[PDB]
């Protein structure tokens, strides 16, 4: 005799290539200077039907998106003037707060290791996109 | 959907600064006066679906008051502020309070110890006893270090929806598809000792 | 815009347009919003826009615009009232009170529009404060009599009253002047007896919205009202019977029934003690019938969070814990009441289950003050061995973590290193601490009982899980200093054995990770154990430094911060050879530093060159000590002097970046060892010294070379910042040891003048981006210790640092935030050691001082602002120190006003609240001068008045002119009936303080009364 018993992120198509904790900032351009935009998570996530592969970071606790950007290869890595430890560099269609909008970033590290363990994957990931 | 969120304390104990950094994830270090009150709609996404706050953040100057208390009709919900540097600004919280329950006299309320990354603490943690009798939430925060920036929205938005389960959720992240550089690249990144 | 049309006060007011304005600003949104809301604030503060008011009551058809009518006249009834001819003031007065009347006669506007009318109650009582009660003196028999015509209008007069009472007890304090308050006082006293009579009646006689607003405002009472009407009354039985079974009423009664266990009451009297224990019984009866019995689950009753559970169960936890705390020993003796007291006290245990922060601090405080009662008054502690048993097993399962377990659970899972310091625990923890302590003193046996055996399950398995296992650790750890020696000596070595046994048994890096927090913190807290077994001290170190090559950054840095505890304690046995060992555990550690720290970040290898400097300093033997210091400072000064002999053969190779890390790190190795052995480091010092200068004058160099070649963003680049570093090092060093030092014939002989020759020139000659606040620092420390044996290098000092720091500062408040702090402290030491270096300087630049000083305290930043003050004080001493001599004669007469003008602005603006004490103080200082003749010639110059005239008149006369154009609303009669009190005053601080307290009311308003300050 059976008794009865009592009675999404959009991320799920992606393998994450790269993790690395950092701080994400935008230059104003009225203002000549660096805002914060985040701070958590940076990560590489290759789409699995695609095979293309796209920046995604979410700040801390709220989990709310400050970077999603496809890894263009067009996109360069720059050196910053004030740091060992970043780089900046121009995207020209992120969506993190909705309609696709062009940024000049910088995005800083916990170490030098760290933003070359950056830079080495974010090539990478950029010929994965040319293929 | 939506509810009115007003922000009220003393000149200068970080209101702007605290909802900037929930709007942008900026910091502002430069302090610039509210006149009045400014309005900002902030949405979080949760278990329950998206939740928006019309955050009223209000001037704390006597000067810039404005209209005062007509910004506090109709409020659902407040944060009261101090700085936990300053102990005018604890001592005057009793003021805030007062001014904003004669208009909204049944709202949840979050009393905030903000600027606690300062190592020179003057409001002890022992001498925060004002919102007991009040029955408001309390949280020691730091908008510049995000040290429990989230819990006072967090907590509004469990008696708002009335779910003590609440939580914030991560948003869907849908598929993405000239001298501007240089500039950029030969201005210093701000706060270079810091962690991150 | 169109909406900017109610801003033309020639044209008649569009009450139509208003509405449209107001509505486009509460219910709009985006730009329309904030052009709406700017409109409506210029509109607002119209000083006529209060003759639109009565317009706008009658004739609107929108709610927040009456709102906004009412705020207009509210600034004007508190701020202008008195300007008003009298027939405006009648007419204010019966349009306020006829449309409260007349909203309160229709019920549906009673109903719907109850922010409209409680802010007509307050503009009343705006009315009320000046007008009442004697220009008003009807005012109460008639509000009593108006209110039995009405339900509605009877609810509102108990509004009125409630914030009434609240205007003149609760908030006078700041906002009216001390005689103001005291009137008001007396006139609410003297009519209380007919208020209390109606509100008795309406509680009798039983409308819940009505006996809501009579409970309400009763409780405004309760914090002044004699003790007479609470007791005398039949008021308690009714507040803690009848009031407790509706919940309408519950939450309110309870908060009277709180305030009520505060009045001032006779201990002597035994039918007062019979009511005070009575209506406790009652109110926990109906608790236990009507809302919940003793053994409710509350922790879960409140994680449901229905309708208003929290603030009843916060409101109960308030009531009980103040009604206990200072009731509970009527409860203790009658065998009768013996069931309440320990009923009430389970409520408090179930309460203090309840997972909410805030109000487990609330329940802990009182813990607190129980189990202190227990620890000390005999016969007590055995009337609650239950509810301690309780206790004991609530803050062991609720212990939070200690500021010294660095690791935390990710919501991955993974037991990681903390991101930062839980800073809002720190309290916390010492609080469950100080009350665990205490319980343990109470019944050792029993908490010994719940540990081992709460640990007993977590080896077999049953309770096993990382936090149970915590706060076990945690809560064993908060425990040491209260067992015997010979008790803790089993108790430790059982929980160790165990914490072993746990760690093999638990496979895995998360688990080994959590487990190993665990052990290192309960070691590290029981030094008195480790002292007395060296076996065990000695094998925990090895472990220690086994954990220095852990790849769980966490377990690591926890090895390092318990290493340097341990060491702080138990330094003695590291020093001495131990029986049967070949050597002082000191001398093994230093030969194998490099092989130990090999995997160690360079500020945790800081840490433990630290650690060694301690156990160092234990050995007072100074050949010996000498010997140790130098071979602890083997591997930095071995790089050292190679780095030396390499950089000054060739100053390129101090470009290198990974040269400039290494010095930065050898340099912090030396401030951290002088740190900890301070003036026990000079030898170390001696060897490093010269050539240390001569390396702040090449980096010096290179940042002056790397400025000049690609400007100021040099200052930013990494290179630059790497050079900066060396600099502040090797300032902190030198700071550090003269802060330490007890030689300070060799401080001055042979530290301080090749100190000034590297650092001073170098800090003038930089541009402002590139000096360093640090040598402001450094100089204050060097000015504090020998600065009265070094007058001549003071001056150096001074000469260097002074004007070109204020130049950098005086231009705002904002810039160079570091410099304008340590700059302030530099000035306020040297007027405190070498005031005779302020008397050297010209004429010009003891202006700029007198300068720098007036804009110290005109700064928000405390920092600053408190050193302005002082300064400024000390300045006065030093000038009154030097007696009827010229210098003194002068300054008084340059500077006496300045400075008191100054203080006055600061005490009157407004903007500087947080310096009023001090700024009191100054005052009272500069007056008390004048008062006591010791300013020996005029203020005043001959001729302006007659030539026998005192500076007494004279400084009256300054004052008052001063007063009069700065706040020109003041008569002059209250200008000098304050400044008569004032000058009175000025040898009684706190008497001075009210005076300057009621002119800052005063000068908000017009009309103030200069009888006022006759206050005594
Ligand atoms: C996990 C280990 C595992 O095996 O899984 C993590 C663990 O290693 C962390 C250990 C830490 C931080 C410290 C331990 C406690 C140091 C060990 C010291 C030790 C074994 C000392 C010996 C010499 C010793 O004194 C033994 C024989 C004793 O039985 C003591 C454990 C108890 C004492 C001192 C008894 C007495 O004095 O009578
Ligand atoms: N150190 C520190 N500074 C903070 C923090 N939050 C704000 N500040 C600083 O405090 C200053 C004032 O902040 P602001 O947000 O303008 O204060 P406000 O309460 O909005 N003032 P008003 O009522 O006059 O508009 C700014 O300089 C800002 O950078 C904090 O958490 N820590
Ligand atoms: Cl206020
Ligand atoms: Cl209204
Ligand atoms: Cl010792
Ligand atoms: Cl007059
Ligand atoms: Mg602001």
């Amino acid at each position: 005799i059976h008794f009865e018993p009592v009675v999404k992120t959009m991320e799920e198509d992606e393998e994450v290539l790269y993790k690395v904790r950092a701080k994400l900032f935008r230059f104003d351009k009225d203002a000549k200077e660096w805002k914060e935009r985040g701070t958590g998570d940076c990560k590489f996530l290759k789409n699995k039907k695609t095979n293309k592969v796209r920046i995604l970071m979410r700040r801390d606790k709220t989990l709310k998106i400050c970077a999603n950007h496809i890894i263009a290869p067009e996109y360069t890595l720059k050196p910053n003037v004030g740091s060992d430890r970043s780089w900046v560099y121009a995207c020209t269609a992120d969506i993190a707060e909705g309609e696709a909008e062009a940024f000049t970033f910088a995005i800083r590290f916990g170490s030098k290791e760290n933003a070359d363990k950056f830079k080495e994957e974010f090539e990478k990931a950029q010929e994965i996109n040319k293929k | 959907v939506q509810f009115k969120l007003v922000l009220v304390g003393d000149g200068g104990t970080g209101k702007t600064t605290f909802v900037k950094r929930h709007l942008t994830g900026e910091f502002e270090k430069k302090y610039v006066a509210t006149l009045g009150v400014e309005v900002h709609p902030l949405v979080f996404h949760t278990n329950r679906g998206p939740i928006k706050f019309n955050v009223w953040d209000t001037a704390g100057q006597e000067k810039f008051g404005g209209l005062r208390d007509g910004y506090y009709i109709q409020a659902q919900c407040a944060i009261i502020m101090f700085d936990v540097t300053s102990r005018v600004t604890y001592k005057n919280v009793p003021n805030w309070h007062r001014d904003l329950v004669r208009v909204c006299e049944n709202i949840p309320i979050v009393l905030c110890g903000n600027k606690v990354d300062i190592k020179d603490r003057k409001v002890k943690a022992k001498s925060i006893v004002f919102h007991r009798k009040k029955n408001l939430q309390y949280y020691d925060i730091s908008a510049k270090s995000n040290y429990n920036f989230e819990k006072p929205f967090l907590w509004l938005a469990r008696k708002l929806i009335g779910d003590p389960n609440l939580e914030f959720v991560a948003m869907p992240a849908l598929a993405p598809p000239e001298h501007d550089l240089e500039v950029a690249q030969t201005t210093a990144l701000p706060d270079e000792d810091d962690d991150l | 815009g169109a909406m900017e049309g109610i801003l033309d006060f020639s044209n008649d007011l569009d009450i139509a347009l208003l509405d449209q304005v107001v509505s486009t600003f509460y219910q709009g949104s985006g730009v329309q919003q904030k052009q709406a809301q700017e409109i409506l604030t210029k509109f607002q503060d119209n000083p006529d826009a209060w003759q639109k008011a009565d317009q706008i009551l009658q004739f609107s058809t929108n709610p927040q615009s009456k709102f906004i009518a009412l705020s207009i006249l509210d600034k004007l009834i508190t701020r202008k009232w008195k300007l008003l001819p009298n027939d405006h003031r009648i007419g204010i007065r019966n349009f306020v009170v006829g449309m409260i009347i007349s909203m309160c006669q229709d019920d549906e506007v009673f109903k719907t529009q109850k922010n409209l009318i409680n802010k007509s109650d307050l503009t009343l009582v705006q009315i009320l404060k000046q007008e009442w009660p004697q220009n008003w003196p009807e005012f109460i028999p008639e509000l009593i009599g108006s209110s039995s015509s009405s339900v509605n209008v009877c609810e509102n007069n108990m509004i009125v009253l409630k914030l009434l009472s609240e205007e003149v007890f609760d908030f006078s304090a700041e906002q009216m002047t001390q005689a103001k308050a005291l009137h008001l006082k007396n006139s609410m006293s003297k009519e209380f007896e007919q208020i209390f009579k109606l509100c008795f009646q309406v509680l009798e006689q039983g409308s819940s919205s009505l006996i809501v607003a009579t409970l309400e405002s009763l409780l405004r009472y309760l914090h002044w009202i004699p003790y007479r009407y609470i007791y005398e009354t039949n008021i308690l039985e009714l507040l803690s019977t009848k009031f407790m079974t509706s919940p309408d009423t519950r939450a309110i009664t309870l908060k009277c029934l709180t305030e009520v266990s505060n009045l001032k009451i006779p201990q002597d009297n035994d039918l007062i003690k019979r009511q005070t224990v009575l209506f406790f019984q009652n109110t926990l009866q109906q608790i236990a019938t009507s809302v919940m019995p003793v053994t409710a689950d509350l922790k879960a009753t409140y994680a449901n969070a229905n309708g208003n559970d929290q603030s009843f169960l916060q409101d109960l936890a308030m009531f009980l814990t103040t009604y206990l705390a200072r009731n509970r020993a009527l409860l203790e003796s009658d065998e009768s009441l013996r069931e309440l007291l320990l009923n009430a006290h389970q409520y408090l245990i179930q309460l203090s289950k309840i997972e909410e922060r805030e109000l487990f601090k609330t329940t802990l405080d009182y813990w607190h003050n129980l189990v202190a009662d227990l620890f000390y008054e005999p016969l007590k502690k055995h009337i609650y061995e239950e509810i301690c048993s309780q206790l004991r097993l609530v803050i062991i399962e609720n212990m939070v973590r200690p500021e010294e377990v660095l690791v935390v659970e990710n919501d991955e899972g993974e037991i990681v290193r903390e991101f930062v310091k839980e800073s809002d625990t720190i309290q916390l923890y010492k609080s469950e601490r100080e009350v665990l302590v205490y319980l343990t003193h109470l019944n050792v046996i029993d908490t010994e009982e719940i540990m081992i055996s709460k640990l007993a399950r977590q080896i077999d398995g049953s309770e096993w899980s990382w936090h149970n296992i915590n706060t076990l650790s945690w809560a064993i750890g908060s425990i040491s200093g209260t067992m015997s020696e010979d008790t803790e000596k089993r108790f430790v070595v059982t929980v160790i054995k165990d914490l072993l046994d746990l760690c093999v048994k638990k496979r895995g890096k998360d688990n080994k990770a959590v487990v190993a927090s665990d052990i290192m913190y309960v070691v590290g807290q029981y030094p008195r154990f480790l002292k007395a077994h060296w076996n065990f001290l000695r094998t925990v170190i090895l472990k220690l430094f086994e954990f220095m090559h852990e790849t769980h950054e966490g377990v690591q840095d926890m090895a390092c911060d318990t290493f340097i505890k341990i060491v702080q304690k138990c330094k003695y046995h590291f020093v001495i050879q131990q029986p049967r060992e070949s050597e002082p555990f000191i001398q093994t550690i230093i030969r194998d530093i490099q092989k130990t720290t090999a995997d160690l970040q360079p500020q945790q290898v800081h840490t433990f060159y630290k650690a060694c400097g301690i156990i160092i300093s234990e050995e007072r033997s100074v050949a010996e000590r000498n010997r140790l210091l130098s071979d602890l400072m083997q591997l930095p000064n071995m790089a050292w002097d190679t780095i030396v002999e390499q950089s000054t053969a060739n100053p390129t190779l101090l470009l290198d970046s990974e040269t400039v890390k290494i010095i930065a790190n050898i340099i912090k190795t030396n401030v951290a060892v002088c740190t900890s052995m301070g003036a026990d480091f000079y030898p170390q010092l001696g060897h490093i010294y010269y050539n240390m200068l001569q390396l702040y004058r090449a980096v010096s160099s290179m940042i002056s070379a790397q400025v000049a070649a690609e400007g100021l963003i040099a200052t930013k680049t990494p290179k630059v910042r790497g050079l900066r570093t060396i600099k502040k090092e090797i300032l902190k060093l030198v700071e550090t040891y003269i802060s330490k030092a007890r030689n300070l014939d060799d401080v001055v002989k042979v530290l301080v003048e090749p100190l000034l020759n590297a650092v001073l020139e170098d800090y003038m000659n930089n541009v402002p981006d590139a000096r360093d606040a640090e040598v402001l620092n450094c100089m204050t420390t060097v000015v504090e210790k020998v600065g009265h044996m070094i007058p001549q290098g003071v001056i150096l000092i001074l000469q260097s640092v002074f004007e070109c720091t204020l130049d950098m500062i005086n231009k705002d408040f904002t810039e160079y935030p570091e410099h304008r702090v340590e700059f302030y402290k530099l000035l306020k030491v040297i007027n405190e050691k070498s005031f005779a270096a302020f008397l050297e300087l010209p004429p010009a630049a003891f202006k700029l001082f007198v300068d720098a000083i007036c804009w110290a305290f005109k700064h928000n930043n405390r920092d600053v602002e408190v050193n302005g003050l002082q300064i400024a004080l000390d300045l006065v001493k030093n000038i009154e120190r030097m007696g009827n001599v010229p210098f003194a004669n002068e300054f008084h007469k340059n500077y006496f006003f300045i400075f008191v003008s100054e203080t006055f602005f600061v005490l009157t603006d407004s903007d500087h609240k947080s310096g009023f004490s001090k700024q009191a103080l100054l005052l009272m200082k500069l007056i008390s001068l004048v008062y006591d003749n010791k300013i020996s010639v005029p203020l005043y110059q001959e001729a302006e008045v007659p030539q026998g005239t005192s500076n007494q008149v004279y400084l009256s006369q300054y004052l008052a002119n001063m007063l009069s154009n700065a706040f020109p609303h003041l008569t002059s009669e209250q200008i000098a009936s304050f400044l008569s009190a004032l000058t009175k005053q000025c040898k009684d601080l706190v008497v001075f303080k009210g005076t300057l307290r009621d002119f800052l009311v005063q000068i908000k308003e017009v009309g103030g009364d200069p009888t006022d300050y006759l206050f005594a």
